[PDB]
């Protein structure tokens, strides 16, 4: 959390430090439920800042292989969160557009199964790639009707407060 | 019997084949069943096997 705030300042290099000494700490504890919660914090930093994929101890690629695998039951959120860092990475790496599409409509599906409403991050991340996915196809007829949905100035945890800001003011 | 071979002035790329296909809702005595989707009239108007 502590590291939370620093990447909400753009520190950046001193939450890395400051979150290093975290798995150190959960290992001592022996609970796994807790690694969950630091292997999911994991890439939603590298997400927001995709430069430091490098400088973490595991790459993006070992966790999404780990989290699919996870268990059978008593993850509810976890796949769902699963799924959608293996579609931005996907994106990235312009993998051919079958398996983006798959690969999305396994976030997708699993994200509306459950309730969307008390998940409200994970729902407006998912307005904010299928937009993303379909502008880059170039159909913007599609991209309107998502569009109504992403919420504005809700922005997320983690990254700064005057983000919805600067992102309004770049439009 | 269409032949559509391919050229390289034919820019018109597909997108539907790579978007999955689509399934249907048939409910049974026992339970309610999902199948893949079949036109009406792709019965007989499918890729035959022969």
């Amino acid at each position: 959390s502590l590291a939370t705030f620093h990447s909400s300042f753009n520190e950046c290099d001193a939450a890395i430090n400051s979150f290093e000494e975290a798995t150190r700490i959960a290992r001592e504890n022996k609970d796994m439920e807790t690694l969950n919660l630091i292997m999911i914090w994991i890439i939603n930093f590298i997400e927001v800042h995709p430069e430091y994929a490098n400088r973490f101890y595991i790459t993006v690629e070992q966790i999404i292989k780990y989290l699919k695998n996870s268990s059978d039951v008593e993850d509810a959120n976890i796949f769902s969160n699963a799924y959608k860092f293996e579609t931005l990475l996907s994106m990235v790496k312009e993998s051919k557009t079958a398996e983006v599409s798959s690969s999305l409509l396994k976030f997708m599906a699993i994200t509306l199964q459950n309730v969307p409403s008390q998940n409200f991050d994970l729902f407006q991340s998912l307005v904010s790639y299928e937009v993303k996915f379909w502008k880059e196809l170039g159909y913007e007829s599609i991209s309107d009707v998502y569009e109504k949905f992403l919420s504005k100035t809700s922005s997320s945890s983690l990254r700064n407060y005057d983000s919805s800001i600067i992102n309004q003011d770049i439009k | 019997p269409l032949r559509y071979e391919p050229n390289n002035r034919d820019f018109a790329c597909n997108i539907i084949d790579d978007l999955p296909k689509l399934i249907r809702f048939v409910k049974d005595s026992k339970r309610i069943n999902i199948v893949p989707y079949t036109q009406p009239n792709s019965l007989w108007r499918g890729p035959d096997e022969d």
